[PDB]
């Protein structure tokens, strides 16, 4: 690019047109342009915040155990809270509804933003695959362009331009942009799913009296697990 | 659902059309020669059945 | 429908767009079009019958021309026979304002009586129904699509061998060749943006007409068992944050 | 191939064979000899035959359910069942079976004929995978041939012929021919299946002893499950 | 040598004539390093995957498929009742003297009269019926995986021969040879798989299935000349069983 | 089961392979004219924003 | 792995190389640019997916089924009624006095003489054998994305490098060779994810398959030894359990 010449030299606004375009228009014809806009709000907080450290989070969970512990069930407000989950779970906490409660309203929770990540990595996996075929559509238009105006350069020119950067976009924006994306929101779904599990079973062990002896030990069970395994012996 | 065919075929439909869009650009700026067009005109007539 | 206006500006755009090199004529022919959307006719038929074929175009109408109601209308509706029954019983049910096909029936097969086994089987049944032909005409369309470019591949074939069967002047190859390919163009352009298109919008259309229609088939059965709005309001909104519509909440 | 103007173009001895003995051979090698012929057999009758039509076959079975009604079990010898597998139900009902054997025998039958069905579609399916296969083989072939003797205009056109002919004979055999086939055959197994499922709740029916109209609401509550239902408004 | 094998031979035959014929000369359809592209990486990527072992054992099978024509299960049933016979009026010790052109029921049959039960017997011949189908299905594999992988490596050396082609490309009108070259990997990938590799697996799983049915008709019939059963009554269960075994299709 | 190429897609090559071989064939008898040439690239680095 | 196999594998090496050597100069398919351009861009797309730990532990899983072969799963049913005469001979303490020959088998045995429940052993082993499994499950899926995103790395960088030669032509002697350059990043692509990175998650099922066999055998074999079972009906029923 920049050491092939320049990022001047892929810009078409034909290309862009068809490409980008064809693209929005298929995945409109099968997602919502508010949901779409949903979708891209999930991804930019995926990529402009970091998922919270689940040793951090079981830490923090055992303090707050120990808070409790020694200060009754009403001792967790008058500290700073990380993550808004953890914040619900402890002004649900603060009204003294029972397990059952608390327990139902976390794992709704938890499955909306299941679905959401699942979702918005749909859309983008949608956009990274109609990107390609958008890519080959303006392939086939440029060489028809091209053979039809084989006497002109000035059109055989953007003709070749506009095939072959279709098919750049479409490459460029499928592998390195939207499939990228889909896959950063599926990590941030599993960091989710390990955070939301640890941060109700810290919740649920506050409930039951438990001492943090025991609660840290039984939060340790789940980080040596899962797509981590590759890091484990 | 049918398996689908190879990744491998998908790279080399993309390679054939990038060389025949590269082979159109050499042809652009190129002089047929039209002697030589019209056996080659008559060798394809000969062999599908017109001739 | 708002992304159907998008649609009509996208399609201007993008014609207007590809055009500009040439002329409109090099891109426009009704033959290649006649080609690839005849074989494909003939190549669903030999998979689908002239009816159902019919009835995956007249869903496909319905599902663009039409807009399925929302979900929280409906949720205001049940919760208003649900005042009315609470009030005057199911004898207020037939004198309110219905503009839904699939709650007029259930609340009308209420009215005559019956348990909550039957009239759940009776929705249940009419839920499949609809479920089943959406499925269907996704899958026409699908087929549609699946075999577009390869009915465009094989008129370009045979253009192709028309082509070097008449060959005099070397600069006509060349428009020749592009009149060929012009039936791959088509029916990539078919497959990718009008048939599967319109095969994942009846799949859309299916998924928000099985959530409407399980909304109202709670909403009778909540109501045949008297229970007041309250617990209903909650019990129906928590049907809103499902399948990408819980993608729209923030 | 007819928009050329007329047939003569589009006709190769070499192509042919290099496609359709090609495809054969690969077939066979996959399938044996009685696999191949009970499929032809099979795709002929389903092509060149319709499937009993349900509602006939309701009509039916309501028939004999009344009969049975008015005479038990040998009033159903003396009407005409131009079914096959209804005459057997009806037969291996009047012949003094109990309802566990005849079923099991019914769904033995049901099970040879979807599998039958479904191996016949394997067999076209098959020849429309490797005709493209062929296809591009002769493709190759001619382009080797014509790129080699570029020198010889004479050998340029057959050579050219063929490989084109080739890829026009793999397309439309595939997509206009065994693709079609095998997808008939699959509509076929869906009908025979439904209708032999129709005969045999109607048979079990009998053999309990049955009011004819709720049977009739039963199998009609069959007719709107798949195709039917799409052109059912 | 079935009618497939031999369709195959002929059509093989006939397309080397009609590549000669188009091409002039068979020459330029030979080429030494696109042969060694192709089989080469094809050896190396299958290798990747199976030991020397397996590839040795797979060409073996393949070998032995297309060269022996399996025991038709009807014959072999005719020779249970008649060893059936045999040991009804001549016990098991009339069983070593005729002969027998199946191996593996003549080591049913020694294993029958060397006086082994019936459980020791039974599993001896069930691990050489595992065997049998292991080997069947490597071979496959390894076929398969050849199938796989001759097309991938012929497109890469495709690829080869138009890089070849393009350095050394000034003024194109002299690069067809060059690109015929270059195509030469990609045909010879296409006909290896479709024509070669996979119909040697297609066939090795038709001979697993045919070998499968024959060794459990004469493990069944093996077992009934154990226990000493009436021989029309194991020529009854063995008919009963190839009926029902055959295909739908075939039906 | 993970997903493939459309079995089309080995068609579509086909008939890239076919095309750009036919272009490889205008071009064996085909001279180039260099005036040609410079009007394409000019047209090449004007259509790719390189003036 | 085998030394028959090794010598395989580097004889269709060096015939595709001499194949290479064969069709002109060796520097015509050498370039750093599109090595790099390929190989960076798989890592970027790839890291997105998986982090560095990951990738470094899919690596050396794949490493390690390179120079280690997967147990026979004949010796290990020779090896587990061995282990089981010696416990009936013996004890559960005269296992100790048996040597390595599979780790999950080692720990297995030493979880099970040191004195724990049935269930917890199984349970232990259960978990170990899962764990086994997701981990070579992983390594396949890093080294199929690798694969995935080859191919499509190296024709951008075709795409890349011929939009650069358009950019400037100025001669046309030189288009040929420049095309070629391009299409080197696109062979490149084509023969990591063909010929490395494929073959290597293929590898990898294999033996994820062989390995989930064997160490369900070694469970079921130590489950049998502390349910003290005879060393007979242990070996027939892993013989059953083999077909
Ligand atoms: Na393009
Ligand atoms: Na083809």
């Amino acid at each position: 690019m920049v050491l092939g010449g320049s990022i001047g030299m892929f810009v078409d606004v034909t290309s862009i047109l068809i490409v980008v375009g064809g693209s929005i228009f298929v995945v409109l014809m099968k997602f919502t342009m508010g949901q779409f806009f949903g979708a891209t709000k999930i991804a930019g907080k995926a990529f402009m915040f970091k998922a919270d450290e689940p040793e951090d989070l079981i830490a923090k969970i055992v303090e707050m155990a120990d808070a409790a512990r020694k200060g009754g069930f009403l001792a967790l407000e008058e500290m700073e809270i990380n993550n808004t989950f953890m914040q619900k779970g402890i002004d649900l906490l603060v009204d003294g509804h029972d397990a059952d409660v608390v327990r139902a309203a976390l794992k709704k929770d938890i499955a909306l933003t299941d679905e959401r990540h699942t979702q918005g990595t749909g859309v983008f996996r949608a956009f990274g695959d109609v990107a390609p075929a958008m890519g080959m559509i303006g392939t086939l238009v440029g060489l028809v362009a091209m053979l039809s105006n084989m006497d002109d350069p000035k059109a055989i020119g953007p003709a070749m331009a506009v095939a072959l950067l279709t098919t750049l976009y479409g490459a460029i924006l499928s592998n390195m942009v939207f499939f990228p994306i889909a896959d950063k929101l599926s990590l941030r779904r599993d960091q989710e799913t390990l955070n939301r599990r640890l941060i109700m079973d810290g919740v649920l062990a506050i409930q039951d009296g438990q001492n943090p002896r025991v609660i840290d030990s039984y939060l340790k069970n789940y980080l040596n697990e899962g797509k981590r395994a590759l890091e484990i012996d | 659902p049918p398996p689908g065919l190879p990744l491998w075929m998908g790279t080399f439909a993309d390679l054939m059309s990038l060389l025949m869009c590269f082979f159109v650009l050499l042809l652009s700026f190129s002089e047929m020669d039209v002697l030589k067009f019209k056996q080659i005109a008559g060798s394809m007539k000969f062999a599908f059945g017109v001739q």
